[PDB]
């Protein structure tokens, strides 16, 4: 039960080609705009070469205009490198409404680490395609005498 | 599909159409029974109210 | 049970009936005139009979189709 | 309102001592409290078709046999008879509690799953980062359900839940921070977690169609005497350290709301007539001015004072509203005058006042 920094090797943002790639360090809000998209991860402990799977490896998409937030889990690959991919044609239920700009937050939490990161990497562009409040007033339209 | 309408027929027989019933046993989701005359000639049900706890059914 | 009384009739052992006048002197006491006056030390079998109505209430108000009220 | 007599279940009788402050406050309002062991045989909510205890409180996680007459079906009948039920759960939910939650539309998580946070867990957790510090930012933002004062961060140590998107009634009195996922403490995640995002309510509450408030509270630990009197400071470096948790005010407010004390609206006599008359005439003629007046009361500490009633909407409807106007307050009555619509037939005055944190009308 010894806690060490989570660390990051290379946040590689690679736009999907319906394939140019860009790379950014951990404290660097990626410059540019990406329109769809799969990004590359590389988590590694510090003070000792050790990639350590953290209990929480999410990817949050935030819609600033509408306020909706969708969270995507990340799966480790055979190369010990997480990969997040957005089809732009699948997940119609997941993404009902298309928003021009989406915040792409990164969340990495673990029981035995001491550096919970929430820094957003860059912006994403996706182009896949109540009762309690008082209701609007209705006024009858009277007929006209001849 | 339980009443024996005829002397020698399958239980749940229909005299008018001379055929056995298909959906032998089922439970009405919304229509609780209210009255059924002695000869089953006129059946009166009663639409249930909206569910209290707001469940999908009833 | 004063506001629930049905017919209330008095009797005397044997074939006889008595008149019970209704008066107020409070639970609307009934005055009964004995057929024969009785001196001290006498005994008179008065078979008072009354009937109360609407005094039985079902404690389970809403029984299902198959229950005992 | 409802009867003072309340029956409270306990996993062990030693809970009353640990839960002393809240129970005392709950007894300030004249409530009669009867504590029964969760497994007591002589546990009878209903007897001879008449409910004994008007309100029910449950503080017993780790239960699977409620007792003689207490069943999920019986509790459902209770809530259908106007009872108010309060529940709790701390990592030991049990199948009966999950069934009762499912009936009302709240999907309790797995037995061993506790809501977790890494960005916001206070220094007092001493172990897995599960001592969620729910901030006041994310809240219901209502005046009746969560009070009207200002609160400090509320400590929560329990199992999260997720509201069903079919229920319109279910209202989320709280929501977990964007980082709370509510999964197994120590196990890898290979599938989508339960309420991974802002959907982990943790204080979800119901409001039945017949006005039977129910408040499925996330954690029993939330009502603990230690939580009421403890200090809060998020483990994030350099966060503020409030001296008082601010949990007591929220607990008292939710207790008052669930027992028909803080918000209740009763509809008084209604009256409608031609302008210039005194009695409701049969069969109003077409294009005839009509005046409607309805009194409404608010139950402020039992006074039954007149409701403020800013926005109450009258609807003149046949199958769909022909007219929809705003009642005007005048001498305690909500009165409006409007010409009847040209179309003839049967119609319905239908004053409907459904607002968040209030009674239905
Ligand atoms: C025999 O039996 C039959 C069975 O009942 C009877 O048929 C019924 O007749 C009624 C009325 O005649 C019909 O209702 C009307 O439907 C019209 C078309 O349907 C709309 O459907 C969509 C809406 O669907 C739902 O929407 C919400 C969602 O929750 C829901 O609340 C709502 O109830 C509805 O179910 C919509 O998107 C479509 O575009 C269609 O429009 C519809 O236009 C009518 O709406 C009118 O009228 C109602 C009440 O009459 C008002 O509440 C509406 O707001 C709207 O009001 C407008 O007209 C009024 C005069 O009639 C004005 O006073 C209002 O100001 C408003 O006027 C605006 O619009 C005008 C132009 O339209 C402008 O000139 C104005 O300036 C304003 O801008 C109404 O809902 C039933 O649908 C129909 N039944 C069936 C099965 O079809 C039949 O009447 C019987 N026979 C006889 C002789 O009576």
């Amino acid at each position: 039960k010894i806690s060490t920094e989570v660390g990051i090797t290379n946040v590689d943002l690679s736009t999907v080609d319906k394939p140019k790639t860009t790379r950014v360090t951990y404290p660097a809000k990626a410059k540019g705009t990406f329109i769809a998209f799969a990004l590359f991860f590389q988590l590694v402990d510090v003070n000792t070469g050790a990639e350590l799977t953290p209990h929480q490896t999410f990817v949050r998409l935030h819609n600033q205009k509408t306020g909706q937030e969708v969270v995507f889990v990340a799966e480790p690959d055979n190369k010990n490198v997480y990969k997040f991919e957005l089809d732009t044609s699948e997940r119609k239920i997941e993404f009902d409404s298309a928003s021009g700009t989406y915040t792409l937050y990164l969340i990495i939490g673990d029981a035995t680490l001491k550096n919970p990161i929430l820094w957003n990497v860059a912006d994403v562009v996706i182009k896949f395609p109540n009762l309690f409040t008082p209701k609007q007033e209705i006024q009858h339209l009277f007929r006209e005498p001849e | 599909g339980q009443v024996y309408t005829e002397a020698k027929r399958p239980p749940g027989f229909d005299r008018v159409r001379n055929a056995e019933i298909g959906n032998k046993d089922f439970e009405l989701d919304v229509l609780e029974e209210a009255y059924t005359t002695e000869h089953w000639l006129v059946r009166i049900y009663k639409v249930k109210d909206l569910d209290n706890r707001g469940l999908s059914r009833t | 049970l004063e506001a629930r009384l049905a017919h209330l009739g008095v009797q005397v052992k044997g074939e006889d009936e008595e008149e019970n006048n209704l008066e107020v002197r409070s639970g609307r006491f009934f005055t009964v005139k004995l057929p024969v006056a009785l001196d001290p030390g006498a005994k008179i079998s008065v078979i008072v009979e009354t009937v109360y109505t609407h005094v039985l209430h079902p404690y389970p108000t809403q029984i299902t189709q198959s229950e005992k009220q | 309102a409802s009867g003072p007599r309340t029956l409270v279940l306990l996993d062990n009788l030693n809970v009353r001592e640990t839960h002393s402050l809240f129970f005392r406050s709950l007894k300030d309002r004249g409530f009669e409290l009867t504590f029964k062991t969760a497994d007591d045989p002589s546990l009878s909510l209903i007897k001879y078709g008449e409910f004994l205890y008007d309100n029910l409180i449950i503080f017993s996680p780790s239960v699977e046999d409620f007792g003689g007459n207490i069943n999920v079906e019986t509790i459902s009948a209770f809530i259908d008879g106007g009872g108010s039920v309060l529940v709790a759960a701390s990592s030991d939910i049990g199948d009966p509690l999950r069934e009762l939650g499912s009936e009302c539309g709240i999907e309790f998580d797995e037995e061993k799953t506790a809501v977790i946070d890494h960005h916001n867990y206070d220094i007092s957790d001493l172990g897995q980062h599960t001592l969620i510090v729910a901030d006041t930012e994310n809240l219901l933002k209502a005046p009746t359900i969560v009070g009207k004062s200002s609160l400090n961060p509320i400590l929560f140590r329990g199992v999260g839940m997720v509201a069903d998107p079919d229920n319109p009634l279910v209202l989320d009195i709280l929501t977990g921070s964007s980082t709370s996922y509510s999964f197994f403490p120590d196990k890898p995640i290979t599938q989508y977690p339960h309420a991974v995002g802002k959907n982990t309510l943790l204080i979800a509450g119901l409001q039945a169609r017949n006005n039977a408030r129910v408040i499925f509270s996330g954690s029993l630990d939330f009502f603990s005497d230690s939580f009421f009197n403890s200090a809060v400071q998020k483990a994030a470096p350099g966060s503020q350290r409030y001296s008082q948790t601010g949990n007591y005010e929220l607990a008292v407010a939710l207790s008052r709301w669930v027992f028909k004390e803080e918000g209740v609206l009763r509809v008084g006599p209604v009256s409608h007539h031609r302008v210039g008359e005194t009695a409701p005439p049969n069969a109003y003629t077409v294009t005839d001015l009509v005046e409607y007046s309805i009194v409404i009361q608010q139950l402020s500490n039992g006074k039954w004072v007149p409701f403020d009633g800013d926005d109450i909407q009258l609807e003149f409807v046949r199958i769909d509203p022909f007219v929809r106007t705003f009642l005007k307050k005048k001498g305690g009555k909500y009165s409006v005058q409007f010409k009847l619509p040209d179309v003839y037939g049967v119609f319905q005055f239908k004053v409907d006042y459904n607002r968040l944190g209030y009674t239905h009308l």
